[PDB]
C-alpha cells in the first residue's frame, strides 16, 4: 500500500523559512519524480516544482522560482520542500504527489496545512 | 587497474542475459521513455507525399537484469555490445525507407547506469509518409506525422511515454529548417492506442505543422496567368474593324494557357480532385476562351456596340472572381 | 559510403612509435543549407561538420595534424559550375546538454560561375527583351504586324521560363533570376499595353505619343537592368 | 603476384579454384583512383577465380564494372578526343612494399563492335 | 502556462441524476487531460486518466470524453457518497489546475 | 525474477534440439500456414514501368507442435531476432520485382508463439510487385493487378496455404486512397498451381484498380476540346 | 557435367536505350555428385538455403550480364534437392538484366536476337561442361 505521508500542520510567523517533509512508502521512490502542489482554501491547486529524486534535478513554477528549494534524501525516502520569507498570502495546504505517467498523478499527500499570522 | 575493473563490469552484464525477452516479462509492463531531437526536417516531396527528417532518436527503458555496482556511473557500449542487448524494436508505423546512418562506425549510443537504466540515442534518417490532401493548394498547411511505436509488443508488453513533458520531449534545431516552400510552423504530440490484426498497441504520434510558402507559385504561375487574362481583355479595348489582329491575339493568348497548366501540375501527384490551383488555372482558361468566343461573335457582326458590354464585363466578372476567389481560399485554415 | 571495389578501400598503418594512420576512402553527400535568394548571382557556403558521436572532449580529441595542410587537393578541384574561392578548418568545443563534444567544421566558400549562366540563362532572355524593343518601330498608321511580333515575345518568354524551371528549386523568394524574367515580362507586357493604348488614342497628338512611348522604353529599361545588377551583383 | 608461403610439390601442376578462397589467401587491395562507384558482379556467385601453381605464382582475376570519372572537357564539341584513364593502385601499400608492371599483353581490347562505345 | 478554464462553477442536480462538467484548454493538451476528486478535508482523488481512460478501481459511473480543448466529465446517476470538488488538470505541459466544482442536491 | 526465469527455462527448451531445416509434421501431413495481409499502402502505380508498390503488414500464422508450451499461461512475443532460429514458410511473391523488409529501429519482424504451439509470424515488407497493365483503354480503363504468392520450394503434399479468416484475412484496403486509382474491389483466391515437378499451394490477393477520371478529364480531354 | 535448364517466368522489359533487357528465369541445373550419396526412406532431400552454402555449386556467370540480382523476398528463393544417387538439382529465381547488343539501323522494323550467354567462371572446359 503505497502512502505519501507528510510531517504535519505547522504555524509560524511571518518572514521565517519553514521545511516540510513527504515520506513515500511501497513503491521505488527514485523511480517517479515527486511534484509538490500548493492549494488556498477553496482555490486551485497550483504546482511548484517537481523534483527527480534520481539526479536531483529540479524546475520550479516561474512565481515560485527562488520561492521554494526542493531536496529529497535517498537513505530515508522522503522528499523535502523548504520554503523562504513567508508571508500571510501564502498561507495554504501544501500537497506532495506522484506522477506516475505523462497522463495522471497517482498518489497524493495527506495534507500540510500552513499558517501565517 | 581502473581499465580492469571496467572491463570485468563490462564481461559480466550480459552472463546469463537473454535478449530474446523483454525486461520484467510476464511480471510488468516495459515502460520505454522516449524524446526526438531533429537535426533537420528534410524537404517535403509533394510529388511522393512524402518528408525526409534526420532525427536523434532517444529512449529510455528501466532493466534490472543490466544492474551493476563500480567506480562509474555510467557505462559506454559499443555497436556491438548494443546488439546482444534488449533493444525495444521500435518502428515507424508511416516510414516508407529509413537509413541508419553508421560512417564512420554505426551511429548508435548505449549507456547504463547502475541503477539499470538505459539510454539508447541514435541517429536515423526517416523518409515518412505524409498523406497530403492538397485540396487548397497551393495555399494549404498540412500536419505530417511520425506515429511510431513497438512492432510485435502488444500495449500489455510495452508502452511508449515521453521522458520530459509532452511538449519538451520533441525538439527541433534552429537551424533544422530545409524546406524549400515549407515552414515548421511547430510540433505537437500524442499518445493513443491502436486496434490492429494481432492486437493493440501504443503509438506516439507526432505531428510536425507545416504551411506551404506561396510565393513562388504566385510569381512563376499567379502572375503569369492573370497578366495573360489582362492581355485578352486588352484585345477588346484595340478594334473591332482591324479582324487579322485580334485574331492573331486572341489565338496567341490561348497558346500561352497550355504551357502555364502544364508547368503547373508537373510538380504535383495526379490527384483527382482540382486542387486548387488547376481550379485557378482552368477559371482564366475559359476567361481567354471566352474572350476570343467574344471576339468571334463581334467579328461575325462586322461602332463598338457589341463589344462595350464586353468591355465593362470582363474587367468587372474577372475582378469579382479574383476577389473571391483570394478571400475563399485565404480565409480558409 | 565507402568505395568497395577491389577491396573495401580502407588503410592501416602501425608506426613504430604506436600513431595508428587509419584512413578510407568515403563518397559523402553531405548537407548544406543553400540559400538561393541570390541565385546565380550567389557565393553558396558548404561546410562538413565532423564530430565525434559517444565521447566527450574529455576523452577524445579533434585536431588537424598540420595547421592547414591537413586539407588538400582543393585547389586542383575543376567543380563543372562552381569555384572555390576559400576553404577554412575551424575546430570547435560545442557544448550539448550532456557535455563538451570536439567538432572540426571544413568549410568550402564556393562561388557560382557566372559565366555560364550569363549565356545559359540571362542572355536569351536579355535579348528576347530587346526584340520587344523592335516594336515600337514598326508603325502607328498600320501595325497589325506589331500586335502579332509584341505578342510572340511573350510566348518565348513562357517557353523560356518553362524550360528554366525544371533545374531550379521552389523557394519562394524570387532568387536573383526569377525576379530579373519576370520583370523582362512585365516590360515586355507593358510594351504590348503601350501599343493597345496607343492603338486605341488613335482609333478614338498621336504622332507625339508614338515617340514619347519610343524614347521612354529603352531608358526605362536601362534603368531596370542597372539596379537590378547594381542590386545583385553585390 | 608470387607468394612464397602458397607453394605446393606435387603432381598436380596448378589448383584451380573458385571464388570461395579469395578471402581465405592475401589480395592486393587494389582500387581505382578514378572510381566514382564500382562494383564486382555476384549472380550466380561472385565472378572471382583463383589459380596457384607449385612455384608460387597466383592469378587471381574478377569481373568489375567500374563508372569511372574521366575529366571531359568540352571545350570543342562534339571534336574532343579523350584520353580517359582507368588509374589503379593498392591503397594503404606504399611504393616500398606493392609494385605494379605491366606485361606486354595487358590490356586485351575486346570486339569493339558490339560496345556501348556510340 | 496553460490555463484550465471549469465553465461549472457548480451545480445543484438532484440525487440519481445527470449531470456534466467542462474542462476548457486555452491551447492544444493533445489527450492528456486528467480529472481529480476532492472531497473536503481529503486530498484529490483521480477518477478519469488520458482523458476518457478510467483509472483502476474507480466506479463505472464516471466517464470521461472530449478531444483536445474540448473535456467533459458527465456521471449517469449520482449518488449521496458521490458529491465533492471537481477540478481537472493537463499535463501537455508543466501541470496546471482549473479550480473546482461541487456537487449539491 | 522466478516468472521471467521461468519463462527464459521454457524458451530454452523450446530451441532446444530444434531443426529449422525441416518443415512442421514432417513425414506427415501437409501443414496449414493461414495466411493475414494488412495493406499499409499502395502507391506510385507505375503504368510506365507496369507495376505498383506495395506496403503490407504480411502475417502467416501456422500450427507447430514442437513449440508447444503449457507452463506459461500467456502468449510469448520473443524477440524479433529469433526469426532467424525457427523454420517458417519459404514463402515468395511470384511477380515481385524487388522487395525489402523495413530496416530501422531494428529488422521489422515479429514472432509469437501461443501456448498451443500456433506461431504468429509477421513481416512488414515493401514491394513492388508488377502486374501486366492492359492500357488499350487508357485513361478510360481498368488494372487487374495482384500479389501472386506461393511456396518455392513445397509442395501440396508438404504445405497447404490459406487465407485466415477468409473474406476478412486482407484489411485497410479500404482506408487506401491512391492519387488516380480507386481500388474498387479486391478479391482472394486460393489455388494449387500444377507445375511440372507438382502440385503447388498458389494464394492470389488481386485488387480491381480503377482509373480516377478526374485529372485526365482535367489535363488531357479538356484543353483538346477547347483547341 | 553440369545438366542446365531455363524456365523463363517472365520476359522483363526490353531497355531500348540502354541496350539490354530484364528477364525473370527459374534457372534450374543438375549435376552428378559422389560425394553427396545416400540410402534412405525418402528418395529426394529436400535441403534449405544453408545447406546449399555448404556445398558444391556451378559458379555459372552470365557473360553478358550486367546487375543482376537474386530475390531474396522472403526468404532466398532458391531449393536444392539431392536424390539418392547424388543428382543434385539446384534451382533458383533470377532477374538477369542481360546485355543486348542492338543495331538500330532497320528501325523500327528492326529484330534483334538477343542473347543470354552463360557459363563457368573459373572452371575450364576440361573441368565443367554444360
Ligand atoms: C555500414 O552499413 C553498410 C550497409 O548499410 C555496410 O555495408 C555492408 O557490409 C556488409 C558486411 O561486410 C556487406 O556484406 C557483404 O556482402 C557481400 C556481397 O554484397 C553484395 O550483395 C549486397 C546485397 O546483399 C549488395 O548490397 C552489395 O553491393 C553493395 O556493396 C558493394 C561493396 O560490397 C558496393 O560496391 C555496392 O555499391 C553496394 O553498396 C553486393 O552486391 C558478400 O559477398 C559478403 O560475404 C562474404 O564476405 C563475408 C565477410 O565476413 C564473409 O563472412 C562471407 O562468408 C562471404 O565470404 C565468402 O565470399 C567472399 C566473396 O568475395 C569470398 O571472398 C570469401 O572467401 C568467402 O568465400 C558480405 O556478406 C554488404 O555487402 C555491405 N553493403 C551493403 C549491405 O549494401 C557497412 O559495412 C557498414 N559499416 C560501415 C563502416 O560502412
Ligand atoms: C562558411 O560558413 C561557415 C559557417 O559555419 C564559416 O565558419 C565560421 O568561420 C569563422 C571564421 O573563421 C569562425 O569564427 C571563429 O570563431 C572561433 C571561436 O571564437 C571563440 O573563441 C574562444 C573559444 O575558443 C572564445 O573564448 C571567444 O570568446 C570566441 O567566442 C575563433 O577562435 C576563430 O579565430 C579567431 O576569431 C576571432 C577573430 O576572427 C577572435 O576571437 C580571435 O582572433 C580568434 O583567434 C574564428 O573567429 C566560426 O566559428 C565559423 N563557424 C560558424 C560561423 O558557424 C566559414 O568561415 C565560411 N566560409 C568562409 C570561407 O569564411
Ligand atoms: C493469445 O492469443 C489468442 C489469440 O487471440 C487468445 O485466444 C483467442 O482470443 C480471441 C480474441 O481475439 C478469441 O476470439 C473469440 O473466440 C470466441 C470463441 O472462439 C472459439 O471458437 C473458434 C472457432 O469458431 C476457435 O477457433 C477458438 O479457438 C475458440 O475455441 C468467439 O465466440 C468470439 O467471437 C465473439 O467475440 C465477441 C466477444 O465474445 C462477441 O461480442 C462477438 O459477437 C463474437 O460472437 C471471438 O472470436 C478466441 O476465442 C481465443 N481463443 C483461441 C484463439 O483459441 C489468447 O487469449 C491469448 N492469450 C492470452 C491473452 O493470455
Ligand atoms: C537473404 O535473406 C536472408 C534472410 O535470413 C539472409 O540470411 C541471413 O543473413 C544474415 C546476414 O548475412 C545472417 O546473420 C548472420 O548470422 C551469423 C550466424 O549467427 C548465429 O551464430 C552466431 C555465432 O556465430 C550466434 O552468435 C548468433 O546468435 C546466431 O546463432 C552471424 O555470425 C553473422 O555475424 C556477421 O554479421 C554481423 C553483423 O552485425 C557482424 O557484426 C559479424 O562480425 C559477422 O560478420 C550474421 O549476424 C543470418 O543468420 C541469415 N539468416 C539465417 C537464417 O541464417 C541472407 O543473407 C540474404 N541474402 C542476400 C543475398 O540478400
Ligand atoms: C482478377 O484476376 C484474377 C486472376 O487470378 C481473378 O481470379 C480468378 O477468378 C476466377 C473467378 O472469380 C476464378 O475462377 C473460379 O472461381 C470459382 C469461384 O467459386 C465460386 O463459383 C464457383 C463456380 O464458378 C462455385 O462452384 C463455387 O461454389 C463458388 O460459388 C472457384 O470455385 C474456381 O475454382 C474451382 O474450379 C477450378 C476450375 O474448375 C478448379 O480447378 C478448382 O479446384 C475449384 O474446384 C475458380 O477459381 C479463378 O480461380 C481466379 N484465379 C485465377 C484465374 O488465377 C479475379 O477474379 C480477377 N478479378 C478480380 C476483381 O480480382
Ligand atoms: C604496355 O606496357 C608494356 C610494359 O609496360 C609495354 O611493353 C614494353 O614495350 C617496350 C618497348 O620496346 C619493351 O622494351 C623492350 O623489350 C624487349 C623485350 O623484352 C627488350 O629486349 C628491349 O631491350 C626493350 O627493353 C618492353 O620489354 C615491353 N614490356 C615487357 C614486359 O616486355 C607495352 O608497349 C605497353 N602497351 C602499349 C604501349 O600499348
Ligand atoms: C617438394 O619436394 C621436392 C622433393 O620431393 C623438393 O625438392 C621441393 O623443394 C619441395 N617443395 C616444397 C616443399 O615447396
Amino acid at each position: 500500500e503505497i502512502q505519501l505521508q507528510q510531517s504535519g500542520p505547522e504555524l509560524v510567523k511571518p518572514g521565517t523559512s519553514v521545511k516540510v517533509s513527504c515520506k513515500a512508502s511501497g513503491y521505488s521512490f527514485t523511480d517517479y519524480n515527486m511534484y509538490w502542489v500548493k492549494q488556498s482554501h477553496g482555490k486551485s491547486l497550483e504546482w511548484i516544482g517537481y523534483i527527480d529524486p534520481y539526479n536531483a534535478d529540479t524546475t520550479y513554477n516561474r512565481e515560485f522560482k527562488g520561492k521554494a528549494t526542493l531536496t529529497v534524501d535517498k537513505s530515508s525516502s522522503t522528499a523535502f520542500m523548504h520554503l523562504n520569507s513567508l508571508t500571510s498570502e501564502d498561507s495554504a495546504v501544501y500537497y506532495c504527489a506522484r506522477k506516475r505517467n505523462n497522463f495522471y498523478f497517482d498518489y497524493w499527500g495527506q495534507g500540510t496545512p500552513l499558517t501565517v499570522s | 587497474d581502473n581499465t580492469t575493473v571496467f572491463t570485468r563490469i563490462l564481461d559480466r552484464l550480459l552472463d546469463g542475459y537473454d535478449n530474446r525477452l523483454r525486461p520484467g516479462l510476464g511480471e510488468r509492463v516495459t515502460e520505454v521513455k522516449t524524446d526526438i531531437f531533429v537535426t533537420s526536417f528534410g524537404p517535403v516531396s509533394d510529388h511522393d507525399m512524402e518528408y525526409t527528417i534526420d532525427v536523434f532518436f532517444r529512449q529510455s527503458w528501466k532493466d534490472e537484469r543490466l544492474k551493476f555496482k563500480g567506480p562509474m556511473t555510467v557505462l559506454r557500449l559499443n555497436n556491438l555490445m548494443a546488439s546482444k542487448i534488449w533493444t525495444p524494436d521500435t518502428f515507424f508505423h508511416n516510414g516508407k525507407k529509413s537509413v541508419a546512418h553508421n560512417m564512420t562506425m554505426p551511429n548508435k549510443l548505449l549507456r547504463i547506469t547502475e541503477d539499470g537504466t538505459l539510454l539508447y540515442t541514435m541517429r536515423l534518417t526517416v523518409r515518412a509518409e505524409c498523406p497530403m490532401h492538397l485540396e487548397d493548394f497551393p495555399m494549404d498547411a498540412h500536419a505530417c506525422p511520425l506515429k511510431f511505436g513497438s512492432y510485435a509488443y502488444t500495449r500489455a508488453e510495452v508502452v511508449y511515454e515521453w521522458t520530459r513533458e509532452p511538449a519538451r520531449s520533441v525538439v527541433v534545431a534552429e537551424d533544422g529548417s530545409r524546406l524549400n516552400q515549407y515552414d515548421l510552423l511547430g510540433q505537437t504530440v500524442d499518445s493513443g492506442i491502436v486496434q490492429s490484426s494481432t492486437g493493440e498497441y501504443v503509438v506516439m504520434t507526432t505531428h510536425f505543422h507545416l504551411k506551404r510558402k506561396i510565393g513562388y507559385f504566385v510569381i512563376q504561375t499567379y502572375l503569369p496567368c492573370i497578366m495573360t487574362v489582362i492581355l485578352s481583355q486588352v484585345s477588346f479595348w484595340l478594334n473591332r474593324e482591324s479582324v487579322p489582329a485580334r485574331t492573331v491575339f486572341g489565338v496567341t493568348t490561348v497558346l500561352t494557357m497550355t504551357t502555364l497548366s502544364i508547368s503547373a501540375r508537373n510538380s504535383l501527384p495526379k490527384v483527382a480532385y482540382a486542387t486548387a490551383m488547376d481550379w485557378f488555372i482552368a477559371v482564366c482558361y475559359a476567361f481567354v476562351f471566352s474572350a476570343l468566343i467574344e471576339f468571334a461573335t463581334v467579328n461575325y457582326f462586322t461602332v463598338s456596340k457589341i463589344d462595350r458590354l464586353s468591355r465593362i464585363a470582363f474587367p468587372l466578372l474577372f475582378g469579382i472572381f479574383n476577389l473571391v476567389y483570394w478571400a475563399t481560399y485565404l480565409n480558409r485554415e | 559510403f565507402v568505395h568497395g571495389v577491389t577491396v573495401k578501400n580502407r588503410m592501416i598503418r602501425l608506426h613504430p612509435d604506436g600513431t595508428v594512420l587509419y584512413g578510407l576512402r568515403i563518397t559523402t553527400t553531405a548537407a548544406c543549407m543553400m540559400d538561393l535568394r541570390r541565385y546565380p548571382l550567389d557565393e553558396q557556403n558548404c561546410t562538413l561538420e565532423i564530430e565525434s558521436y559517444g565521447y566527450t572532449t574529455d576523452d577524445i580529441e579533434f585536431y588537424w595534424r598540420g595547421d592547414d595542410n591537413a586539407v588538400t587537393g582543393v585547389t586542383k578541384i575543376e567543380l563543372p559550375q562552381f569555384s572555390i574561392v576559400d576553404y577554412k578548418l575551424i575546430t570547435k568545443k560545442v557544448v550539448f546538454s550532456t557535455g563538451s563534444y570536439p567538432r572540426l567544421s571544413l568549410s568550402f566558400k564556393l562561388k557560382r560561375n557566372i559565366g555560364y549562366f550569363i549565356l545559359q540563362t540571362y542572355m536569351p532572355s536579355i535579348l528576347i527583351t530587346i526584340l520587344s524593343w523592335v516594336s515600337f518601330w514598326i508603325n502607328y498608321d498600320a501595325s497589325a504586324a506589331r500586335v502579332a511580333l509584341g505578342i510572340t515575345t511573350v510566348l518565348t518568354m513562357t517557353t523560356i521560363n518553362t524550360h528554366l524551371r525544371e533545374t531550379l528549386p521552389k523557394i519562394p523568394y524570387v532568387k536573383a533570376i526569377d525576379m530579373y524574367l519576370m520583370g523582362c515580362f512585365v516590360f515586355v507586357f507593358m510594351a504590348l499595353l503601350e501599343y493597345a493604348l496607343v492603338n486605341y488614342i488613335f482609333f478614338g497628338d498621336v504622332n507625339a505619343i508614338d515617340r514619347w512611348s519610343r524614347i521612354f522604353f529603352p531608358v526605362v529599361f536601362s534603368f531596370f537592368n542597372i539596379v537590378y545588377w547594381l542590386y545583385y551583383v553585390n | 603476384w608470387y607468394d612464397r608461403r602458397l607453394k605446393f610439390n606435387s603432381t598436380i601442376k596448378v589448383l584451380r579454384l573458385n571464388s570461395n578462397m579469395v578471402g581465405k589467401i592475401w589480395i592486393p587491395d587494389t582500387f581505382f583512383r578514378n572510381s566514382k562507384k564500382a562494383d564486382a558482379h555476384w549472380i550466380t556467385t561472385p565472378n572471382r577465380m583463383l589459380r596457384i601453381w607449385n612455384d608460387g605464382r597466383v592469378l587471381y582475376t574478377l569481373r568489375l564494372t567500374i563508372d569511372a570519372e574521366c575529366q571531359l572537357q568540352l571545350h570543342n564539341f562534339p571534336m574532343d578526343e579523350h584520353s580517359c584513364p582507368l588509374e589503379f593502385s593498392s591503397y594503404g601499400y606504399p611504393r616500398e612494399e606493392i609494385v605494379y608492371q605491366w606485361k606486354r599483353s595487358s590490356v586485351e581490347v575486346g570486339d569493339t563492335r558490339s560496345w556501348r562505345l556510340y | 502556462y496553460i490555463v484550465m478554464t471549469q465553465s461549472p462553477k457548480s451545480m445543484s442536480m438532484s440525487l440519481g441524476e445527470r449531470v456534466t462538467l467542462s474542462c476548457r484548454a486555452s491551447e492544444y493538451v493533445g489527450s492528456y487531460v486528467s480529472w481529480y476528486q476532492q472531497k473536503p478535508e481529503q486530498s484529490p482523488k483521480l477518477l478519469i486518466y488520458g482523458a476518457s481512460n478510467r483509472y483502476t478501481g474507480v466506479p463505472d459511473r464516471f466517464a470521461g470524453s472530449g478531444s483536445a480543448t474540448d473535456f467533459t466529465l458527465t456521471i449517469t446517476s449520482v449518488q449521496a457518497e458521490d458529491l465533492a470538488d471537481y477540478h481537472c488538470g493537463q499535463t501537455y505541459n508543466y501541470p496546471t489546475f482549473g479550480g473546482g466544482t461541487k456537487l449539491e442536491i | 525474477p522466478s516468472n521471467m526465469s521461468l519463462v527464459k527455462e521454457t524458451v530454452d527448451r523450446l530451441l532446444k534440439g530444434y531443426d529449422i531445416r525441416l518443415r512442421p509434421d514432417f513425414g506427415g501431413p501437409p501443414v496449414a500456414v493461414g495466411m493475414n495481409i494488412d495493406i499499409a499502402s499502395i502507391d506510385m502505380v507505375s503504368e510506365v514501368n507496369m507495376d505498383y508498390t506495395l506496403t503490407m503488414y504480411f502475417q502467416q500464422a501456422w500450427r507447430d507442435k514442437r513449440l508447444s508450451y503449457n507452463v506459461i499461461p500467456l502468449n510469448l512475443t520473443l524477440d524479433n531476432r529469433v526469426a532467424d532460429q525457427l523454420w517458417v514458410p519459404d514463402t515468395y511473391f511470384l511477380n515481385d520485382k524487388k522487395s525489402f523488409v523495413h530496416g530501422v529501429t531494428v529488422k521489422n519482424r515479429m514472432i509469437r508463439l501461443h501456448p498451443d504451439g500456433t506461431v504468429l509470424y509477421g513481416l512488414r515488407i515493401t514491394t513492388t510487385a508488377a502486374c501486366m497493365m492492359d492500357l488499350r483503354r487508357y485513361p478510360l480503363d481498368e488494372q487487374n493487378c495482384t500479389l501472386e504468392i506461393e511456396s518455392y520450394g513445397y509442395t501440396t503434399d508438404d504445405i497447404e496455404f490459406y487465407w485466415r479468416g477468409d473474406d476478412n484475412a486482407v484489411t485497410g484496403v479500404t482506408k487506401i486512397e491512391l492519387p488516380q486509382f480507386s481500388i474498387v474491389d479486391y478479391k482472394l483466391i486460393t489455388k494449387k498451381v500444377v507445375f511440372s515437378t507438382g502440385s503447388y499451394p498458389r494464394l492470389s490477393l488481386s485488387f480491381k484498380l480503377k482509373r480516377n477520371i478526374g485529372y485526365f478529364i482535367l489535363q488531357t480531354y479538356m484543353p483538346s476540346i477547347l483547341i
